[PDB]
């Protein structure tokens, strides 16, 4: 019984929301589409540090995710390839806190404080086999569902 | 034992006459079920020669002529200018297969000399022309194949695929 | 035997190449050229049919039949392809030299490792074992070489000496082999050890970097910057192409694989970055 | 004894290996590999017997009623089989390799695992009391490996350390350097502890994306793309043949298995992959 | 112009002598040149009927001989139990290749009939016993390539290659 | 007891068949019709039902035609043979849950007209879907017999 | 205790980041770590390392707190924002090459402040050429994710 | 030329006393190094007489003998009681085969005849009973490889060798 199929429909149900331009929604459909084959073959950390690196986390993208953890009514805001990117880094840090990979609080005081976004790498860097395991069919999911629920270009 | 007249199927139309056994028999090798000729016989290095309409040897790898094989001895009046030779029915370049064949086949082919005076220049000569096609239907196939305008009324399917199966390489010289 | 033909032949860059992999993540450039498992550059085989079927369908058009016979039928196919093509083994590249003590000067080298020729050695005894065929002076050639493994050598030239792409500086010592056929403008060809000449093999690529400019403001646009791999041309790829016993593959072997010369391999077409030349062994060595 | 003849033999990749093991929805792979009980790749007896009936089928077609009494008929059967093969054990896949503690460079090496050599022991022992046949050579080659179990172990070499597939840290132990390598080649075989073993063989893998080009203008066409999953070459499986007593048993086991070397496993075959050279054990150890 | 004629290259005695002249001009464009032979030329659809070793007319594609072209002008007794052609010199087959040619030929092949009362089955047939590679050698790579085992001592490699470059199709008769 | 089902398989089967105007859109149906059913009950329904919608391409248009479907049978699915065969299945398995009582056609037709109302649909499938797999397999399996009887093999 | 290049990278970058203070030098060695990769594939390892020593300026005073950066966690780069984020580079560089046992620290600090030493390493590097070459674009690969992920582009 | 003859090695001591020639030639086919014999000959068909053990021919593909080929020649009072066979050494059926013959070969097998007065069933046997093992260590692999006991002290590989090897078929009388 399948409810990775379940907290995935929250997270898209959070993220669709969360995205006010269309271009927006397009262009994390596309991140949904790709990105999944490339955390199964290149793996998770080194696909973490890509999306990382195009999600430009500073305090104020960070504090709009931050947000959306809780909010219903926050959203992601910049240009349509950050959001992208930062709504599938939030896709997976969603994954992480439900399932108890990680502390919800710690990633929130992580997210918080710039000192503390690489312990954040590094305890995903300690957990990478047991996350590339686990989050496969979410990941599969989220794909299905942006590809349904979302037009192309 | 049984013996293959080859005839070829160019745009043109010296093929008045060159075989009075063209049943004789009952059965061919090309033949239709309603999805166009089957089993088409192609001779590679042969050149047609319209002008004395028949084949001539080339020793070009990818000169060749498409024709089809019906049972028959040619004109009566031959041994003298064609080529016959006989072939286990698997040294045959048969395109467009339905199975079979009995495994021993005397064909015989329009065959002509080379011509060993001019150099040997040709041409691929793909077929168009529709009115051309009509009378080589009348003049072939309806002549050979009556079961075509006998049964089949949807003979569309066999003037296309005339079309999209017969082509040859000849000299125009 | 298993096998009607089977024609090896030599893939020469005339232009620069680029046959595509598609922008992985644990790579730096984000269009990198395919490699093969051992990090190697090659050229796919379904890349090497697919540009190879077409250019025969384009420019033999009275012989659709027998090339869909051979390389097999695009909608509805009906049964298998007759003819195969093995993935393109690198054979040598190109390679920039800073030699000096040496007579003639050389703006760049070919260069080859051992495994390379220990893959081409075992193309040709499989494709030699499945096929009534044997090129018994390639196969001679190629183990001549092979005898020294373990040692940078020199096949022509007096190169003791060198650093090849700036980075590796080598050690070499000649053989008198000189394969003048593959190799023809007299270029030398260096065979290294393995570990040494996967790093000179691998900075010996053409990473030309390019941009897409903001025709309003008429500067690069964000985000429009990227990395590109070519291989560099003269690049010499070793490739097997198989036929099954056929009527069609006698007319293919005969007539098409020998009025085939140039075609056009992967992307970049528009760029000048495809042409290539096709060698046929059966009339190299 | 239950069989006239039990024959094991290894399966050595010549080019890529691609048996593919069907399509699902939850797959994240278009085509991928057949899978083990425990995650390895394997090759379904399915699909040995099918390629090996095939390729002697046409090589030996004078012998049609041998091979159709040993691995059964086609048109009408009326009776079992005399012919067995059981499904291929992956023995040794090959991993790229980064030296350190060690001495030779080596730029591969093989490596297996101390649950792969369990499901070969296991065919072993089963088969030696199946069959006239013992294995005692192989046999006490397997068990004074595993008697080493849970320590990462080199065979032939003194590596002593190294980095596989570019991120796995291995410490190995030589295991003795007077106990004949399994492996007929000359590069160094490593037994590794499993938890970690999985890991290099999964990365060991070679996915490639292929894409479909719409062949009346040189762009994609709607849904021409996925990915695909091969073993490398040089990957060997472990499996066997076996035969109950018979007249064209003894045939098959006299004159087939003595002139069959090549085959073609599995598909990808115009893309040249699936070449597959046999080497039984009779005559390997 | 110039006239060229193709001796075959088969394991069975017809070899010895088959036109007059060996040289007759001062060209052929088969090249021995310390590196193998070169130019070889090959014809399909023909087997060799080493009874009277002869070129015979077949369709199989399949079916080839490889031998070499020298000029010649054959006994000057025939047009009757030969084939002439004037090609255009880029329709020929050539394989181990050099260069190209004098742009329009004339060809003797060793023509022969079919006999349609006996089946040909050809076989493939390579160059085996290695004393027939010696007489081989000298019943022709000696009358034309007079230069040989004079200006050159690569003659085992004249052997290898000719070991490796000539197989054909035999009739089975 | 499931007999009803054959009667129900029946007229949604005539349904997607007169929508399915080319006959390229009724063999890629029939396609369908064939694996879909080995997917749902090898792998589940849920991931089977994703995969349906992601083929599917649910936009305005198709969904227009899917409820009209419902209601007319003059409609027609256009676009793109393979999305209108996934949707054609799609319209098969919404068909089962409405025409049975599984999901009232009052909500689906809702949802199937308003965006924030699809992900509720597909949550409510989830919900249930142990109830479909299990009830609606005759079903299933009857449309894959219509479609390899009445559509001709491509 | 052997670490991955990534985890090597997320230490290395760890004491870079800390150790420079004024964020206008974390944006310029933001950008050295976006280019100097592609350099040193395109020139070479040895060239592009001597770049990096001479843009660095060492300066013999701020080559004391890189050295101290190997050891303490409370040192800080100072000088100019060019100068320091090329430094913090170097740091990087010579992270990985001690780290990995590839070169020893004592012979790299000699060689970088003494200069009869300099030059027996342009020695040196080039015996180790394969073997730095082969592994050291990964780790600069992940210097640059993590730079253009916690640092604001500028 | 080549040479050979069959010294198969059952349980049955009829075995030293086989062959004039111990060497005589250089290429001895069946070796030993360091993993063991290699190139084993192995006679299908034909089972051992152990009353003056010889190979008697049964029509039986499921009986064996599986022994060295050694070069010699039996015993000079032979060849009126053996098989002399000229054979293209790729007929031989050769268990553990290391490298490559020489293309043709002569081979002396020790013959018998039926002798059709009582039925010749047949019983596979193994090799045991260690003080065969040992006798035929020294009486057979010393006085052909005598090297061993001076270069390979691994005798425990070659009597594993034996004991594991050599199974062959013998006439239950």
């Amino acid at each position: 019984y399948e409810e990775d199929y379940k907290l995935a429909l929250e997270a898209f149900k959070k993220v669709f929301n969360a995205l006010t331009h269309y271009g927006a929604k397009q262009a994390f459909r596309s991140r949904a589409r790709d990105l999944v084959e490339e955390i199964y073959n290149s793996g998770f950390i080194p696909t973490f540090f890509y999306i990382i690196s195009k999600a430009e986390l500073n305090s104020d993208s960070l504090d709009s995710l931050i947000s959306l953890f809780s909010s219903d009514n926050a959203i992601l805001r910049g240009s349509d390839e950050n959001v992208s990117y930062s709504a599938y880094l939030f896709i997976i840090l969603y994954y992480l806190i439900k399932r108890g990979i990680i502390e919800q609080k710690f990633l929130i005081q992580a997210l918080r404080c710039e000192k503390t976004r690489l312990d954040l790498i590094d305890k995903l860097y300690n957990l990478a086999p047991i996350i590339s395991a686990k989050i496969r069919t979410y990941l599969l999911a989220i794909k299905r569902l942006s590809e349904a629920l979302i037009e192309a270009r | 034992s049984t013996q293959r007249e080859y005839v070829f199927i160019p745009i043109t139309n010296s093929i008045t006459i060159d075989v009075k056994i063209t049943i004789g028999g009952s059965d061919h090798i090309t033949n239709i079920d309603e999805r166009g000729i089957h089993n088409v016989l192609v001779i590679t290095g042969y050149a047609v020669d319209e002008k004395n309409g028949r084949l001539v040897p080339t020793l070009d790898p990818c000169d060749y002529v498409k024709g089809i094989l019906v049972a028959g001895t040619p004109q009566q009046a031959q041994s003298n200018d064609f080529l016959t030779l006989k072939l286990p029915a698997n040294k045959l370049y048969l395109i467009r297969k339905k199975g079979n064949i009995s495994d021993d086949l005397k064909i015989y082919i329009p065959y002509s000399s080379p011509d060993a005076r001019n150099s040997m220049k040709t041409k691929p000569v793909s077929i168009s022309d529709d009115t051309i096609v009509n009378n080589i239907i009348k003049e072939v196939f309806d002549k050979i194949y009556n079961i075509t305008q006998k049964e089949k009324v949807k003979i569309e399917k066999v003037k296309e695929d005339i079309k999209e199966l017969f082509s040859y390489y000849a000299l125009e010289q | 035997p298993y096998y009607a033909f089977a024609e090896p032949f030599f893939i020469h860059a005339i232009t620069h190449l680029h046959v595509g992999s598609g922008s992985s993540v644990e790579e730096e450039i984000a269009l990198p050229f395919q490699r093969d498992e051992l990090g190697y550059p090659t050229i796919y085989a379904s890349s090497l049919k697919g540009a190879i079927k077409s250019f025969l369908l384009k420019e033999f058009p009275d012989k659709r039949d027998v090339i869909y016979k051979v390389l097999g039928e695009d909608e509805n196919p009906e049964e298998a392809s007759l003819g195969t093509f093995l993935d393109a083994i690198l054979f040598a590249i190109p390679s920039r030299i800073i030699e000096i003590d040496s007579a003639k000067p050389y703006v760049w080298v070919y260069v080859t490792t051992y495994e390379l020729l220990k893959k081409v050695k075992l193309y040709l005894d499989s494709i030699s074992q499945l096929s009534n065929a044997s090129f018994s002076n390639l196969k001679n050639k190629i183990d001549t070489i092979l005898a020294k493994e373990g040692k940078n050598i020199t096949l022509d030239s007096d190169l003791k000496s060198a650093i090849l792409n700036e980075d590796f500086y080598v050690e070499l010592e000649a053989l008198n082999n000189k394969i003048p056929s593959i190799i023809n403008a007299g270029v030398p060809l260096l065979v290294l050890e393995d570990s040494i000449g996967r790093e000179v093999i691998n900075r010996s690529l053409i990473r030309v970097r390019r941009i897409r400019i903001d025709r309003d403001k008429k500067v690069v646009e964000t985000g429009g910057l990227w990395s590109e791999e070519y291989v560099p041309m003269k690049t010499i790829f070793f490739s097997v192409l198989l036929g099954k016993e056929s009527k069609e593959s006698a007319i293919f072997a005969s007539c098409i694989l020998r009025n085939l010369r140039y075609v056009i391999l992967g992307g970049k077409e528009t760029i000048g970055k495809g042409i290539v030349e096709l060698r046929w062994v059966k009339d190299v060595i």
